[PDB]
Order: C-alpha cells, then structure tokens, then sequence
C-alpha cells in the first residue's frame, strides 16, 4: 500500500525525491475527499499523522520534508486539520505535531508549524503525559507551552508567549497551569543546572500580574503553596525571597529593601499566603506536611524562620512553659496520690486536669507519620484515661485501681519527655521515638517469638516426666517459654541439672539460645545507638526545630480570633502605588555586595 | 521510542536468554570464580530477563518452597514435642520423612555438582544445600532409630527441629526486607561470633583451669 | 554490609531463579519464555525484549526509531 | 569599631587602617584617646578585633622614611 510507503519514505528521510513522487502517486489517486486524504495520511491504530512521524524521526533532511508535507497539505485545503491533528491511542491522547516539534529541540520548525496555524493550547491530556505517579510516564504539564519551558527551550518559550493565541493562563488536567508544572518538574540546584528557576522568573515577568501565581490548581494549591507541599526548597526560597528591581514589575516582587544605608539593609518580606492566617499557607503546610523529609531545609527559609522565632518568643514560650507547669504539677500530685494511697484534699485536681488532658488530646486525635507527630497526643490520652479508670475503680469497691493509678503516675513522668526534646539528656529518647517505632523493633520481635518458640519445645521435649517438682523447671512448654524469656530478661539461672536423658544437648540448646538472643539485643542496640554523633546531634537538633514549630502552630491554633489578631506578627506596609500588604521586616549587614543602592520604599534609613 | 526522559528500547536476547547451551545469564549466575557478579547481573537486559523470569513465575515457586519447609519444620516440631514418653501421629511422621527423603536426594544432587568456589565465602547461598542435607538426613536417620529400639532418636530428633528453624533463614534472605535483616544477623554470627567464641573459650578455660586449681 | 546485604540478596535470587528455570517442563519454559520476536532489517528477525526506561536526569534529545509511533 | 572578621569583611578595614596611617605618616593618631581614654590599639584589645589587633601589634613598614610607623623590626 501507499500508506506504508509515505510512513517509511518519511521516517528514512534518505531522500525527498521518494515521498515527492509519493505525494504525486497520492494526488492521482486522490483526483479520482478530504476525510479519504486524511485516512490515508494516519495511522489509524494510533491516529499519527505523516507529520508527527516525519518529526519523530528528525534526520538531515527533515526540515525540507515537512516543507513538502506543509506545502501538499495546503495545496489541498486540508491543512487546517493536518496540522492539528493528534493521537487517539489511549496513553498518548491529544499529543501534536507541535508537541514533538518542541520535544526534538527543532526551533525552526515549530516557528513553521505555529506559523502554519499550530494551535498553541493542544492538551496532551494523554496516561503517558499525566502519569498516575512520576517515574512511569513524562508529566510537563500538558501543553506546549509547558513543554517548551520544562526541556529548557527559552527561545521556544518567547516565541510561544510573544504569539497572540497563546494561553498563559491555561491549566491542564490537573488543574496546573504553566507555574505549578514548573514547580513539578522542578529538582534542584546541580541536578539538572537549575533552568526551571530561570523559566519560573522569565513567564512570570512577561506576563507582568498576580494571576499565575493566584490560580489554584484541583487540589486548591498556588504554585507558592505547590512548592510548599513538595520538598522544592529552591524554588521555594525563589519565590518567598523574590525581588524584581524594574520599575514596572515592581508589584510583583514578595522582597522589598526600603532601608539600605552602607552594608545595613532592613528589607520586608510579604505574608500574604505565608503567616497561617488563611486556609493552609506556607507555614502550615511546610511545618505539617510529613511526606517530604527536607523541612530542614524548607523552615530556615527567609521569611519561615523568623515567623516562627517571632510567634515562639512572642507567646509560644510562655505557653510551652506554662503547659509543662502544669503537667508537671500535675505529675506531682499524681505521684503524692499513689504514695500515700490508702492502704489529702487535692486528690480531685488530677481528674479534672485528667478529663481536660482526654478531651484536648483526643479532640487533637479525632481530626486526622501520625506515630512520629501524633505519638504524644496519644500517650498523653492514654495516660489521662488511666488516671480516670483509676478513680473510677477506687470509688468503687475495687483493689485494681492501684495498677492503673501506679500505671498513671509512671506513664506520666514518661509524657514529661514532650516538654523536654531539646535538652540534650533526653536525646536518645527523642530520637527513638522515631526510628525504634514502627520496623526497627518489630522484626526484632518477630525473631524473638521465633527463637522463644523453637527452643521452648527444643528444650521441654529433652525433658524426662518425673516424679511433682519433676527436678526440672523445664517440665510443660510453658515451663520452658517462661524459663527462656527470663533469661533473655536476666530473671534465670543456667543448671546443669535439669532431669534430662541428654544433659550435654540441653545445656547445648540452652546456651545457644543465650548467645542468639544476644546478637538479637546487640543488632537493636546497635540500630537504636547509631552514634555518628555529629549526624545524630544533626538528627536531635531537627527534631527540636520541628517539633517547635508544630507546637508553634499548635499553640497559636488554641487562642481565640482576638488574641491571634493581638499577635498577628507583620506590619503593613505600602509597597507600590496602592498595594498596602502585610509584611515582616528583617534587618542584615552585608559587607561583600557593594552597590548603589537605587530600589527602595523609603529614602530617610530608620 | 524516547520521547523525553522516557525511553523504550528493544534488548537483544539471542544468546543471553537462558534457552540455548550456555547463555550469557547462565554463565554470569553461575560463574563464582571471579567475583564480580554483583556489577554484572545489574546489566539492562540480565536484570529485566531475572525480575521478569521471577515475576513471572519463580516468586511463586519460591513461596511454594518456603510453605512446604515452614510446613514440614511445623510438623517435625509437632512430632519433636509430642514425642512417646499412632492414629494422626504416624500419619505427621510419615510426612515428615517422605520429605527428609526428597529434600536430601534434592539437596545431595545438588551437592555432587556443586562445583568448589561457591563455598568460597561463607554468607554464600552454595551452603544451605550443605544445612538442609543435613537436617534431611538427621530427620531420616531419627526415624531408622526410632524404627528400631534405640535411645537416641530423640537426640537426632530435636536437633533436625533446630536445625530446620535455623535453616528457615535461608528463606528469610529470599524475601527483600528480610533480606537485609537475616544477612546483618548471620554475618554477625558466622563471622564475628565464631571468632569471640573461639577466643573466649580460651579465656574460659584457662581461667576455669586457673581457678579450680 | 549494608550494601552487602544487596549483593547477597541479588547473588542468591538469581541462582534461584536459574535453577526453578531448569526445574519446570520444557513445554512450561517455552510458555514462559520472555522476549518477543522482533524484525530488525531486511532478514534478522531476532528475540528483542522490550525495556522502557524513565530517566529523570535527561538532558539530551532523541532522534532516532523503529517504530516511531510509541507503543 | 566597624571591622568584623575575614569571613564577613574579607579584610578591606586592615587595608583602610594601613593606608590611612601612612598617608598620615605621624604617631597623632595612634596615640589620641578617645573619651574612653582607650587608643586604637586599646580599642582593638578591648573589643576582640584580633586581626586589626595582630595587624598593628606585628607592623612592619619597609620603607626608610615611615619606618618610625612600625611595631615590629625585622633587624
Ligand atoms: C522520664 O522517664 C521517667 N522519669 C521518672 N519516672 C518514670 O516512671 C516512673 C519515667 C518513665 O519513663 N516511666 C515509664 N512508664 C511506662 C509505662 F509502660 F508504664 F507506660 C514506660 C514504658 C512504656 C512502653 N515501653 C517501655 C519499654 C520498651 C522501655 C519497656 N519495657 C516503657 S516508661
Ligand atoms: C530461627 O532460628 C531458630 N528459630 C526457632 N528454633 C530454633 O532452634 C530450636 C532456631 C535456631 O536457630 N536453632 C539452631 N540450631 C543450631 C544447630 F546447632 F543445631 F545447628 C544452631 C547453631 C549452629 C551453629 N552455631 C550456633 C551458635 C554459634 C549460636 C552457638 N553456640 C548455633 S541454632
Ligand atoms: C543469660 O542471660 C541472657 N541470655 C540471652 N540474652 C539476654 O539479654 C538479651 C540475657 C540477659 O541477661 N538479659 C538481661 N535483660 C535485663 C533487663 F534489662 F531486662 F533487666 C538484664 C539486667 C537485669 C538487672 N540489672 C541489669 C543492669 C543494671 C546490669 C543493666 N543493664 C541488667 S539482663
């Protein structure tokens, strides 16, 4: 067939003189419409065009070849959905001819294709371009643009934004427009050279306004709040600290130095969608987002960090420490009722505080990873509702009470490790409340019930029935469980003598187990030491920045609407025309950059 | 194919894909006279061919090993605990050594053309063949004494229970988290704690000497 | 032997692998058999798999195909 | 009083304080107080400005004419 033929003449590209005397074969037989051209111009199992094939297969002579497919398109008056043309197959559905022109880095042409009447807003709303998870699939954003922009292209990018079509503010099936799906493809800083910073700045300055960076996608994401939710610490730091100097595009800069005198240069940060003021901003979700593993990067940002220096010395202190006041006497009349315990008119400040603790924390639980955050919410409700159990049993005529009282009393100087983390004492507890939490210590027991098993009934079946102390405490199978876990709990004893026909493979087995149940305990510890003690101080460090900011917000959660206003760290201040935004001013002294300093607020420093 | 970042190539595979004599897979897996296995299986279409030869169907096989051991570990500590100090009993023994009696002719074929050189590291797979004949024949030879009237059956008896939980870890090292796990405690114990036993029980019985004189 | 624990895993999965191949029936084995017939020029018609591979850390451009239309 | 380090400063104010006190070729203001009664050598000691301090405590000045400048002679 032709078909074939104009495909393979197309690909190979070895001459134009081939698919020239095709396209006149295919003209002749044609004047014997243009749905019948068309239909033998794709491939109907994937809806490719000879175009898309022609650049797919880029080869020396493939400008002038879709020179000659252009040329016998427009000839025919069939252009018009030629070019445009897309695929059908399910995984690579709506991609163009365009979207290959930009993705095989031929600038000349795309201008030929967008010149010929490419529309500039085909969506490859395809499975292969909006990939259920990355790694599987090439998600840019799902439009040329985006395309142009995410394989470095700036000169694709101008010619695509200086077009009259084109839609910057068009957003794709995942509700991205071009600022969230650079945010997306966006990595890092050497990675790959850090272009995606160089695009963000350029189509965001070109189309000089607030609407990219205001446009919510379908998860109710800003590409700032889109940065925030992944680990992207660089653009992140790009666009909290973003300083534009021209004088038009002034506005949209979130930095403003007004202050600068010598190396002294007091510059505002913006918190418009930054300060926890509103439905999630920066702050929340950059503090309470557990799925990325770089907040140690992303809360020593420019205006993140001293936010929260700012609201934990402004009322987080006073309320972290009276909140351990009170736990801590709380704790003490716990302690003073469980020794004086009969076996005394306070005895009620426990319950109540208690009932207070089991709402607040199970509040705290009942509105969601959640065992490193969460973890204290629950040994805090776990205790209070220990401590009520206790009184409910001691008013009644119950002698369990002592337990869950005694129980109470230690889980509570236990809970007294959540006020002290960043004391470097109780470090190793700290820390271990992460990484012995879920796997560390559950494999370990695992093989502990395993090796507990197998030698109870290796060791109770060596042994003889004898007449009723049996001269073995090795008698039934539960005899032998319980003799081998008071062992490995240094409660036992070894004897040669336990009323065995083989004496030398029982005391064999026994010792085994001794030294595998040491190993066992040696691996833990040695999971849970884990010294490298610089990168262990590193890890406590990071758990007292972080844990400080949860509790931060936390604790500006709790007050009412009027004492949140009363804080409200951020003075207003005007920084164009009339923008007037709340921002946060920071002082620093640089002695290296020296530079006329022609951008500023205010003339008179102070 | 490649579009951006993706691409999609087409392998070849005509004397790599363990269907002719000695295919470059077969020699790779098999060769321990070099040493470099490691950096050789991870190849594109050596790793492809041996996800997609397990995917297919030697993580089945796998488990299926795995249950049938676990199951047969399970009975022989059953008939180990439940000793005489016949109705179902005879029944779970039986089982038993049918199975000692595959697993060791399995594993002793296995051993006659193991080949030396794999027994050149000791956290090297080429050993268990070496465990589990073992516990086959301590399972066969507890059931000839018990057979007949002797003592010592119970002996070989407790000691094929142990040494079959032992040899579960040559499972364990099969799945991919375990893995990790049962290679960190075995290289423990193979090496570091034979080397402190040995020396210990030098201290233990200089010292016990020292002492009781 | 953090790594090493790899190695191991590796080593013994694969001499798995190999001897469960050669314990099955050869009819199973030419059932299983991965890796389909593929034409590569006028008469080579040789057993290609096919391995799609997604690396995030491209900066190069491609060019080239044997059948352009993606699969 | 403005000189900081190496690490913020990449030592500009140790060139400054040289250059100023040859062009002014004369013990006057090395020596003046200021209403501390501290000089600019005392001032360094006060305030740790240990490379200002270790600048002018080991000043050697090669030429014939301000040789009278320097605290340290390499003889
Ligand atoms: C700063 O710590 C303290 N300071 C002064 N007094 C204290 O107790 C009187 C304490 C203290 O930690 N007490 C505790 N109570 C309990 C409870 F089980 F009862 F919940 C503790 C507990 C809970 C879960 N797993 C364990 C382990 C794994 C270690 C075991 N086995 C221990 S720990
Ligand atoms: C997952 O492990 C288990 N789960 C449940 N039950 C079990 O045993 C009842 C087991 C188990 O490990 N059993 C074992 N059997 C034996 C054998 F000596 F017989 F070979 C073991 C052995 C072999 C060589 N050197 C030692 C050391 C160096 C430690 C000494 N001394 C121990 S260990
Ligand atoms: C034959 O003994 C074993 N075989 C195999 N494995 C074993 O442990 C894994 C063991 C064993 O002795 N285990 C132990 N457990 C505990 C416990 F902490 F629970 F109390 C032990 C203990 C008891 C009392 N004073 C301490 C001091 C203060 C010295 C400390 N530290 C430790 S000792």
């Amino acid at each position: 067939r032709l078909k074939k033929r104009i495909f393979a003449a197309v690909s190979e590209g070895c001459v134009e003189e081939l698919v020239e005397l095709l396209v006149e074969l295919q003209e002749l037989c044609r004047r014997r419409v243009p749905d019948f051209l068309m239909h033998k111009l794709t491939a109907s199992d994937t809806g490719k065009t000879c175009l898309m094939k022609a650049l797919l297969n880029i080869n020396p002579n493939t400008k002038e070849i879709v020179r000659i497919l252009l040329a016998f398109a427009e000839e025919n008056d069939i252009l018009g959905r030629f070019i445009n043309a897309e695929y059908t197959e399910e995984a690579y559905e709506g991609q163009t001819a365009l979207n290959i022109a930009i993705e095989r880095r031929q600038g000349d042409i795309a201008a030929l294709l967008i010149a010929a009447g490419a529309d500039v807003n085909a969506h490859a709303k395809g499975a292969f371009f909006n990939p259920k998870y990355q790694h599987e699939g090439f998600y840019f954003g799902e439009t040329p643009l985006a395309l142009a922009a995410c394989t470095n292209q700036p000169e694709i990018v101008q010619l695509l934004m200086e077009h009259e079509q084109t839609d910057i503010t068009s957003r794709d099936s995942r509700g991205n427009n071009i600022l969230h799906a650079l945010v997306t493809v966006a990595e890092d800083f050497k990675t790959q050279n850090d272009f995606v910073k160089r695009m963000y700045d350029m189509i965001l300055l070109r189309s000089g306004n607030w609407e990219l960076e205001t446009t919510r996608n379908n998860d109710g994401l800003t590409p700032l709040q889109l940065a925030a939710k992944m680990g992207k610490a660089e653009i992140l730091k790009y666009i909290l600290s973003r300083e534009i100097k021209e004088k038009r595009l002034r506005s949209l800069s979130r930095k403003f130095t007004d202050w600068a005198y010598g190396p002294v240069s007091s510059s505002l940060y913006d918190l418009t969608n930054v300060d926890t003021t509103t439905d999630n901003s920066v702050l929340e979700i950059t503090v309470y987002n557990t799925n990325i593993d770089n907040r140690h990067e992303m809360l020593t940002l420019e205006p993140l960090h001293t936010l929260l220096h700012m609201k934990w010395k402004k009322f987080a202190k006073h309320m972290f420490f009276l909140s351990f006041c009170f736990y801590f006497f709380y704790n003490i009349t716990l302690t003073l009722v469980s020794y004086y315990r009969p076996r005394l008119l306070g005895r009620m400040f426990v319950l109540i505080w208690a009932m207070c603790i089991s709402v607040k924390e199970g509040i705290a639980i009942f509105l969601l990873s959640i065992l490193s955050d969460a973890w204290f919410h629950f040994v805090f409700f776990i205790q209070a509702v220990l401590v009520i159990l206790s009184v409910f049993l001691y008013l009644f005529a119950y002698k369990e009470y002592l337990a869950c009282l005694v129980l109470a009393m230690a889980l509570g100087w236990a809970n007294m490790l959540y006020y002290t983390r960043g004391f470097q004492s109780m470090s190793m507890y700290s820390v271990m409340i992460q990484k012995v939490i879920l796997h560390d210590v559950l494999k370990f027991l695992f093989v502990y019930i395993v090796f507990l098993l197998g030698f109870g009934v290796a060791l109770a079946s060596l042994i003889e029935k004898c007449p009723n102390k049996d001269c073995s405490s090795y008698g039934s199978f539960s005899d032998a469980v319980l003799e081998l876990f008071k062992l490995t709990i240094g409660l036992g004893d070894l004897n040669i003598q336990q009323n065995s026909k083989y004496p030398i493979l029982f005391l064999f087995l026994l010792i085994t187990y001794v030294i595998l149940t040491f190993v066992l305990l040696l691996n833990m510890l040695i999971a849970l030491m884990g010294e490298t003690v610089e990168n262990v101080s590193k890890e406590s460090e990071r758990i007292w920045r972080l844990q400080r900011a949860r509790t931060i917000l936390e604790f500006e959660k709790m007050l009412p609407e009027w004492l949140r206003s009363r804080f409200r760290m951020g003075e207003l201040c005007k920084v164009a025309e009339d923008d007037f935004r709340l921002c946060l001013r920071i002082n620093e002294v640089k002695w290296t950059e020296w530079k006329t300093h022609v951008s500023f607020l205010n003339e008179d420093p102070g | 194919w490649a579009y951006g970042p993706v691409s999609s190539s087409l392998y070849d595979l005509t004397n790599v894909d363990t269907t002719t004599d000695n295919s470059v897979l077969e020699i790779t897996v098999y060769n321990t006279n070099i040493d470099n296995r490691h950096e050789m299986l991870t190849l594109e279409p050596l790793h492809t061919l041996l996800h997609m030869k397990w995917k297919k169907f030697a993580k089945h096989m796998f488990f299926l090993s795995f249950c049938f051991y676990f199951f047969y570990n399970i009975t022989l500590t059953l008939v180990s605990y439940y000793r005489p100090r016949g109705w179902l009993q005879l029944l779970g023994r039986m089982f038993v050594l049918i199975w000692a009696m595959c697993i060791s002719v399995k594993e002793g074929i296995a051993i006659f053309l193991l080949r030396p050189s794999d027994l050149q590291s000791i956290l090297s797979d080429a050993w268990f063949h070496f465990v589990f004949f073992i516990q086959a024949v301590l399972v066969i030879l507890s059931v000839f004494l018990y057979l007949f009237a002797y003592k010592e059956y119970l002996a070989c008896l407790v000691l094929a229970m142990a040494l079959g939980w032992a040899n579960m870890l040559y499972y364990t090292r099969g799945f991919q988290s375990m893995s990790m796990y049962s290679v960190m405690i075995q290289k423990v114990i193979l090496h570091d704690v034979l080397k402190f036993l040995f020396v210990y029980i030098v201290f233990l019985l200089g010292f016990g000497v020292a002492l009781a004189s």
